[PDB]
RNA sequence: GGUGAACAGCCUCUGGCCAAUGGAACAAUGUAGGCAAGGGAAGUCGGCAAAACGGAUCCGUAACUUCGGGAAAAGGAUUG
RNA sequence: UUGUGGCAGCCAAGCGUUCAUAGCGACGUUGCUUUUUGAUCCUUCGAUGUCGGCUCUUCCUAUCAUUGCGAAGCAGAAUUCACCAAGUGUUGGAUUGUUCACCCACCAAUAGGGAACGUGAGCUGGGUUUAGACCGUCGUGAGACAGGUUAGUUUUACCCUACUGAUGACAGUGUCGCGAUAGUAAUUCAACCUAGUACGAGAGGAACCGUUGAUUCACACAAUUGGUCAUCGCGCUUGGUUGAAAAGCCAGUGGCGCGAAGCUACCGUGUGCCGGAUUAUGACUGAACGCCUCUAAGUCAGAAUCCAAGCUAGCAUGCGACG
């Protein structure tokens, strides 16, 4: 499966919504598959599927939790190649529980270990890198 | 008054007490079991922790994402001059445990080991083993030596050899006196172990005899010393809020009103570091034997003629001129610390255990600072 | 071996090292170390820091 | 005296001092002061503490209002 | 003490589409427990610091999950009842000063409990519990409120012990060992293949082995990335000051950019364990009882269990070989 990479997005984080659904801004509230430990805030990385509400966006998307997938994070992370790769902005995309891209396209690069892990965000991405 | 919320314990109780180790050399507390059918061989060795570098290798692991992919790994270098076998011990089993049946020492003994027997060598008359050396220039002394050997052949169940490193072929240390230990022989019958030792007195055993490639070993040695260091650091307890009277970095409740005592399991402030530890399943990637083309860091892929020592020498240690091991992962103790390599105790069987390593590159850039070249001659040709 | 070339000092990265920043315009900068990366983020111009290979080849040194 | 709007702060001259028990070392915990990757109140009773803003020139300045205010509102730009 | 609170039995009228007992189980009844409260007033009023949260540890089983099992109104998936089990786990948050409660989300699970309703010379002082003040009802009033509101000091350890670490005397001194005993640490999940298979009319729909990672925890390490600066290392720069350039210096570290080294981080890395005894249960041979029978005698398989193996200390005022 996927390897382990630096966790960068705690809860209450606020990420760009990099797709053509209309939402401008996701808001991380909780992460799939995470088991906690006293006081430890759940954290997301590239490829982790989170729950997120929209705080600034289309009126008909707001006020409801929705599965997102993080595609870009600014915290560095060490590849299994040696290189510490990262991005310029925190950003994720809406998905449905079965991992489908709700929208149609993703604006900009997406994490390589995000596209390879989600079979549809890979096709909706324009440039994997 | 249960706990509102649980959380797993801080610190392990399986590693107490935490005092200074009473031994600078990492002692072995158990040796691999004897298998009389395998031919006689050793089961430990002494190396010295030189420093760390990294590699990139080509993974062979079906089912992993890393398969046919290059991975970058840290590895630690152990400069590892051949031991000298200068003794022989027999151990005989009792209802109590093991007793030392008897012991035999070599006729010539190096200048540097016989310093191991003094707390003040220079002012001493150096007489250690002088009147014992003379048990080899007479018929009666030779007689009683062979009598000691027949005693050990005829009773002993466990045979061990006293070996010391040649500390002096590592000029990097400023240390003249040797380190010395028993390595327990394995395999063969007891007469074959005694033969293997006595045949091989006073001669040097190279680390290729002890270990092989790709084999997992354990490394045993004393950690770094970090001084008298408090609870948040030593035990890992979370810190208290900023706004507390009389300090933050402490355990708030050190126990209930009853028992009216402080438990051994509460976290207290005391010595951190310089402990004894064994850390198993560290793999072998490469043995560098001084005097063969395996010693330089030229793989079959890279060919830049460089030795293992990084530019400007290993920090705090110097330049590796001897034999060496190159093991995956970290190593206990700071630089210049002696580490006991010991054969594993399990039956290594996994795909990781069987996995064969072949490098493609060894970082050699000066580990002192952000290194950027491989070799002095390349830095020179780059500048002019 | 396969070398890389840093895009702020124009010097050659060796395997197992180097920090690749992936800018939102989808283009890849491969810094060499901390110093190059911090000058890049501070928006310094490589061609006018004296120690860079781009400066040096520009002025033909 | 200098900088500065200035009896602000920061440095200097006249004048006055080095009086506050000293020596060695850099362990925890403290007290006073800093800095931190990704996130930015999720900590907490409570944004307590700290950070961010701050001078000046130019522009622009809303609801409300006792029509006097709000007002340095907000939001911008420049500075050697 | 145990009415009250919680927890478990016996009986079996009925529910459970036919069928008291798969799962219930009314009418009665037998208890257990001592986290509530009631009752008492035995100790404490020349003072035992009084709610809660934070922190940290230990312990209990009346077991929520996890390991092995038994039963079913068990076809598969799920689920319900019970068994040995307390080894491991039990979360982030909105609201409330709250324990309690209630929601959102993740999760294998968000079970319940004690330790002077654990824990104030450990914090906090939100609540409460003085003096200020306000409202509402009562009082003619001084005032009252088990009504709501707002502001309201948190003192000492240097003593003994416990504990965590540090030296150390007791056959001269030094190496190399033994190992009594004490501690003990590993936990969990997912993905692929099995498999859209077994089962099932269809709907749905598994698991073992294997392979790859991951969670929680532990112990180390610093090559790589990140963090750190008073290397006052280099540079830039404000105000001043040395007739001036050069070189500095003063502003308790003047300020900024970078900054090796050292330390360091699930923010980086590496590793984490092998035999036997056995429980629950299923059984073998075989009686008592010509048959049957896992039990009476004798045996077997058997688990996150246990004890070792391993790992840590080994002044146990213990011991061995040798110089
Ligand atoms: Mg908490
Ligand atoms: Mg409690
Ligand atoms: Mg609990
Ligand atoms: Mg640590
Ligand atoms: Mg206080
Ligand atoms: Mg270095
Ligand atoms: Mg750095
Ligand atoms: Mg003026
Ligand atoms: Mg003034
Ligand atoms: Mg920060
Ligand atoms: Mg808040
Ligand atoms: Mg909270
Ligand atoms: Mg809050
Ligand atoms: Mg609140
Ligand atoms: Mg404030
Ligand atoms: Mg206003
Ligand atoms: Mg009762
Ligand atoms: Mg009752
Ligand atoms: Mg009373
Ligand atoms: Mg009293
Ligand atoms: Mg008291
Ligand atoms: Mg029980
Ligand atoms: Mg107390
Ligand atoms: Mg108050
Ligand atoms: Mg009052
Ligand atoms: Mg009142
Ligand atoms: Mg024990
Ligand atoms: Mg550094």
């Amino acid at each position: 499966n996927k390897f382990r990479m630096s966790l960068g997005l705690p809860v209450a984080a606020t990420v760009n919504c990099a797709d053509n659904t209309g939402a401008k801004n996701l808001y991380i509230i909780s992460v799939k598959g995470i088991k906690g430990r006293l006081n430890r805030l759940p954290s997301a990385c590239v490829g982790d599927m989170v729950m997120a509400t929209v705080k600034k966006g289309k009126p008909d998307l707001r006020k409801k939790v929705m599965p997102a997938v993080i595609v870009r994070q600014r915290k560095p992370w060490r590849r299994k190649d040696g290189v510490f790769m990262y991005f310029e902005d925190n950003a994720g995309v809406i998905v449905n529980p079965k991992g489908e891209m709700k929208g149609s396209a993703i604006t900009g690069p997406i994490g390589k270990e995000c596209a390879d892990l989600w079979p549809r965000i890979a096709s909706a991405a324009n440039a994997i890198v | 008054s249960h706990r509102k919320f649980e959380h797993p314990r801080h610190g392990s109780l399986g590693f107490l007490p935490r005092k200074r180790c009473s031994r600078h050399r990492g002692k072995v507390k158990s040796f691999p079991k004897d298998d009389q059918q395998k031919p006689c061989h050793l089961t430990a060795f002494l190396g010295y922790k030189a420093g760390m570098t990294h590699i990139v290798r080509e993974v062979e692991k079906p089912g992993s994402k890393l398969h046919k992919k290059e991975t970058c790994e840290a590895v630690t270098i152990i400069e590892t001059p051949p031991l000298v076998i200068v003794g022989l011990v027999a151990y005989v089993k009792t209802p109590r445990g093991l007793r030392t049946l008897n012991s035999v020492w070599a006729q010539h003994l190096s200048e540097d080991v016989r310093r191991r027997f003094y707390k003040n060598w220079c002012k001493s008359k150096k007489k250690a083993f002088t009147k014992y050396a003379l048990k080899y220039d007479s018929d009666s002394g030779k007689k009683e030596i062979q009598l000691q050997l027949e005693k050990m052949k005829k009773y002993a169940t466990i045979v061990r050899v006293i070996a010391h490193t040649q500390i002096r072929k590592m000029k990097g240390l400023k240390q003249k006196k040797a380190h010395l230990m028993e390595i327990q022989i394995n395999g063969g019958t007891i007469a074959d172990k005694v033969d293997y030792g006595y045949k091989f007195f006073e001669k040097e055993v190279p680390v290729e005899a002890v270990f092989q490639k790709d084999e997992m070993v354990d490394i045993i040695g004393v950690t770094k010393g970090k001084g008298y260091e408090g609870v948040v650091t030593r035990w890992g307890v979370t810190r208290l809020p900023r706004k507390t009277h009389r300090g933050l970095r402490k355990v708030a409740c050190i126990g209930a009103w009853h028992p009216a005592r402080v438990s051994y399991t509460v976290a207290r402030a005391g010595q951190n570091g310089y402990h004894h530890r064994t850390e198993m399943n560290k793999k072998i990637y490469k043995m560098g034997k001084s005097g063969q083309e395996s010693h330089e860091a030229c793989t079959e892929f890279d060919r830049t003629e460089k030795d293992i020592t990084p530019m400007g020498g290993f920090p705090h240690y110097g330049v590796v001129k001897g034999d060496y091991l190159m093991i995956k992962g970290c190593c206990v103790g700071p630089k210049k610390r002696v580490v006991t390599l010991r054969q594993s105790l399990l039956k290594q069987t996994s795909r990781l255990a069987l996995e064969e390593i072949k490098l493609k590159f060894i970082d050699t850039s000066s580990k002192f600072g952000h290194g950027r070249f491989q070799t002095t001659d390349e830095k020179q040709k780059f500048y002019g | 071996l396969k070398t890389e070339l840093c895009r702020f000092s124009g010097q050659k990265i060796y395997p197992g090292k180097g920090i690749r920043f992936i800018r939102s315009d989808s283009q890849v900068f491969l810094f060499a170390n901390s110093k190059c990366k911090r000058y890049f983020h501070n928006r310094l111009k490589p061609a006018k820091l004296c120690w860079t290979a781009m400066y040096r080849k520009q002025h033909k040194k």
